[PDB]
DNA sequence: TCAGGATGTATATATCTGACACGTGCCTGGAGACTAGGGAGTAATCCCCTTGGCGGTTAAAACGCGGGGGACAGCGCGTACGTGCGTTTAAGCGGTGCTAGAGCTGTCTACGACCAATTGAGCGGCCTCGGCACCGGGATTCTCGA
DNA sequence: TCGAGAATCCCGGTGCCGAGGCCGCTCAATTGGTCGTAGACAGCTCTAGCACCGCTTAAACGCACGTACGCG
């Protein structure tokens, strides 16, 4: 076994290093799908159109945990909580 | 004049 | 549910990436909801400019010009 | 002669510092630092100003003659180096001036 | 009647005919000058080749030898004014830096 | 057809990096990169003629909205290479 | 002379609240305040018709362009007074 | 040949002919829709509608006769939907909201 | 012995007081000063209109407002009561501002 | 002094330390650090030289020597601070 | 603090492919030559607004100074999170199969630019008065203590 | 737990100067014709997008235990 958070770091180190997407996309899909039947029924998408989405959600939601990061920090913490997230958000102005 | 020296830079 | 669809560990990927040690449970499903958010915002947006344009699928510059809208300008999809 | 020519050609200050520097080289403060940087009561107080060097010429055999005289200037330092001058000089004076308070001026 | 167009003729390698085009058809205004496009044609071409060569660069450190869009946000992300100037902009396929906040690795 | 810089993105690879080559992806990024800085460019000249009710975008207004969009350095090259390329071209 | 839309601004408010008086502070405000949200629509027609490869900035262009622009219910609202002008306008 | 104005025939308390001239100024198209100007003017009127509503109301609430900045950005703010509108914009004079965080306070 | 506020309860009037009234809270000569001296930086004999200088003071003002805001609520999210430059610091960091 | 004023200390420090207080009780700031005012003012110089920066050029670019209004509010419109007031 | 070991990482070697570099034919979009006209440059006036300094008051900034309240370091408790293992399940990747819609081309016309003739809507200038600022004063509450 | 000094709120008189209104003046918005052409629309194509399933397997999940960091 490893002392807990040595994994953590080599996990950091791993997806810092790689660049692929994060999120199965299948599962995404699906979710984009979902949110698109409130504005319009029988809308289709290009494939590349639901890629864009992705990519644009995920490089959003890394740079909010960068911010979240930060925040748990500055209370002296390394776990981060979603008061941490919600105060990022309102610093940004995002709320 | 003399002190042409520090006076080149105090012009400035 | 889609949005469960989201799974913890994925979630966890993306905080690794930002450089996040150690989560708080409570994060998985605060992320769920911020995500849905963002994804409400660009989707509408998208779905305008299709409407627009009078046609049905939602195109990849659709998408673009949502985010560049919304100011995040996304490189590599054309645009 | 240089604040003049040099400043004459640097560039309100084409009368304002050319006026100042006529007055009194020292009314510009960084000029004072480089020239005397100890910015004591020195002679070159006199040495770089002809104004003053004339009433070495004129307040000591003024005095002496048994006379008083009365003078106006510009402010802020055109004035305050006259109180060194008559300082260095030993020379008895009085100042008035907008930043005085009625009972004094009286 | 020797052809010889505007691009070769100011030294550029970005089509300064194509970008007086483009300044006519986006309505920028209302007139456009003879000495706008080959402006900023070679204003392009300067930040092009700026990336391009930090990009190269960056093959080079990983022992490329194709940039790729990895590559790119490497140059971008280190280089501070290009940082500044695509500081909203996410590049697909890009990443991350490599960056672990001191307080959360090991004393 | 659909007109792209692809081709110049590459030569100017060439002219900097010989031996360098450049994938797809990032032959699209940098399209789209050179589109972007077009019209941030393009986007201040137009108003900047509006500002100054004028109506023809010149290489003046050009430079001006290169110093109003890149950063330190940057605009100092940019700049200074526009002004290069112009005296050139105008000279010859 | 210097148009603006101060008397136009003044009549809204005496249709609304026609006691009620305004500062030629708070007038000069709501003036710039009618100019940026002008702009905003407008450019975002612009850029719209653009997109669709279009010439005519027309009423559809307007519309989508405050959908794109104000939020909510403020949006809703605004579509359905400008549908119901227009229609009275082409009436009359 | 009785003229009539394009306002008065949409209805409008807003200047269509100068709203038209202006999209015709800012070179915003090649050409502009006749029912362009109608459509947008009727918009700028009633958001400027919701604004003097809510701002008279302010001033109402502070016994005064007369909008003023304050009650401007008072309005503004307090209605969530125009704050979301106007989230990046600064009013000359308005001030700030009265806001003490609860922590702040004694017990 | 005099009678003495417990400390913050004069912070309070003043929060109040301040977020009531609307007029600018830096003086302005001071600011101007500051103004011009900047704009040396730049170019050499310039000139501002009276007005050029509120529109730079309405702004900055405002500017340095909200950056308080959000100061303070950091310091707060910290349990802390007293704004740090840690704060500042990390306000702007968050915005994006550095 | 009395012999020579020697007032001359910055620009920078025109901004005071109740100066910065009362702005920070507008924030909403109910207790200040002793560091904050120094900061403050280095925050203040920095927001200006990009404002004051952008409303010079556009002063250049109009080949005038006098800034405006408008060119500040321009420079503010710029970095997504429009100011309202100032036509 | 040091050696052993398990894991993980890194590194040389095939090998294999599909994505990039490069050659070729076409064609339309860019260059050349030429003409008009109006936008921009440029000179001359003028006068309003900016700047530099001083005079004089006074609210405010600075300064010292006591002292209490918060920041912070330390320390114990316990619970929520990481880590690992076995099990499930849903994603990824290959198929089929249908057709809806994107896209392209050809008509054809309502419709917006363009231009001139006309006039009242809006704008600058200039009265005019009450809404709101401001002070005098007295009731009222708001934060301390015995 | 009730008093005491200080901040605040309310009321009343003053008064003044910036908003509201009137008025003449012009130039920009109308009206009325033209006229070239951008867009509407019909029609045709064909391909990419959607829906479903088969099959493999790598990730997700559930459980359990120690312990380290959150928190008081």
């Amino acid at each position: 076994r490893y002392r807990p958070g040595t994994v953590a770091l080599r996990e950091i180190r791993r997806y810092q290093k790689s660049t692929e997407l994060l999120i199965r996309k299948l599962p995404f899909q699906r979710l984009v799908r979902e949110i698109a039947q409130d504005f319009k029924t029988d809308l289709r998408f290009q494939s590349s159109a639901v890629m864009a989405l992705q990519e644009a959600s995920e490089a959003y939601l890394v740079g909010l945990f960068e911010d979240t990061n930060l925040c748990g920090i500055h209370a002296k913490r390394v776990t981060i909580m979603p008061k941490d997230i919600q105060l990022a958000r309102r610093i940004r102005g995002e709320r | 004049k003399e002190d042409s020296e520090p006076l080149g830079r105090i012009r400035q | 549910d889609n949005i469960q669809g989201i799974t913890k560990p994925a979630i966890r990927r993306l905080a690794r990436r930002g450089g996040v040690k150690r989560i708080s449970g409570l994060i998985y499903e605060e992320t769920r909801g911020v995500l849905k958010v963002f994804l409400e915002n660009v989707i509408r947006d998208a779905v305008t400019y299709t409407e627009h344009a009078k046609r049905k699928t939602v195109t990849a510059m659709d998408v673009v010009y949502a985010l560049k809208r919304q100011g995040r300008t996304l490189y590599g999809f054309g645009g | 002669q240089q604040l003049y020519q040099q400043m004459l050609k640097h560039n309100n200050n084409k009368i304002m510092q050319l006026r100042k520097i006529c007055n009194h080289p020292f009314v510009f403060d960084e000029v004072e630092g480089v020239v005397n940087p100890s910015r004591g009561n020195s002679d070159l107080l006199f040495r770089v100003a002809g104004k003053f060097e004339l009433l070495d010429r004129v307040l000591p055999k003024f005095k002496a003659s048994g006379h008083r005289v009365l003078m106006f200037f510009q402010m802020t330092q055109v004035m305050d180096i006259m109180e060194d001058f008559l300082r260095m000089k030993d020379l008895k004076y009085m100042r008035l001036d907008g930043s005085t308070k009625t009972e004094e001026r009286t | 009647a020797k052809a010889k167009t505007r691009s070769s003729r100011a030294g550029l390698q970005f089509p300064v005919g194509r970008v007086h085009r483009l300044l006519r058809k986006g309505n920028y205004a209302e007139r456009v000058g003879a000495g706008a496009p080959v402006y900023l044609a070679a204003v392009l071409e300067y930040l092009t080749a700026e990336i391009l060569e930090l990009a190269g660069n960056a093959a080079r450190d990983n022992k490329k030898t194709r940039i790729i869009p990895r590559h790119l946000q490497l140059a971008v992300r280190n280089d501070e004014e290009l940082n500044k100037l695509l500081g909203r902009v996410t590049i697909a396929q890009g990443g991350v830096l490599p960056n672990i906040q001191s307080v959360l690795l090991p004393k | 057809r659909k007109e792209s810089y692809a081709i110049y993105v590459y030569k100017v690879l060439k002219q900097v990096h010989p031996d360098t080559g450049i994938s797809s992806k990032a032959m699209s990024i940098m399209n789209s990169f050179v589109n972007d800085v077009f019209e941030r460019i393009a986007g201040e000249a137009s108003r900047l003629a509006h500002y100054n009710k004028r109506s023809t975008i010149t290489s003046r207004e050009i430079q001006t909205a290169v110093r109003l969009l890149l950063p330190g350095e940057l605009a100092k090259h940019a700049v200074s290479e526009g002004t290069k390329a112009v005296t050139k071209y105008t000279s010859a």
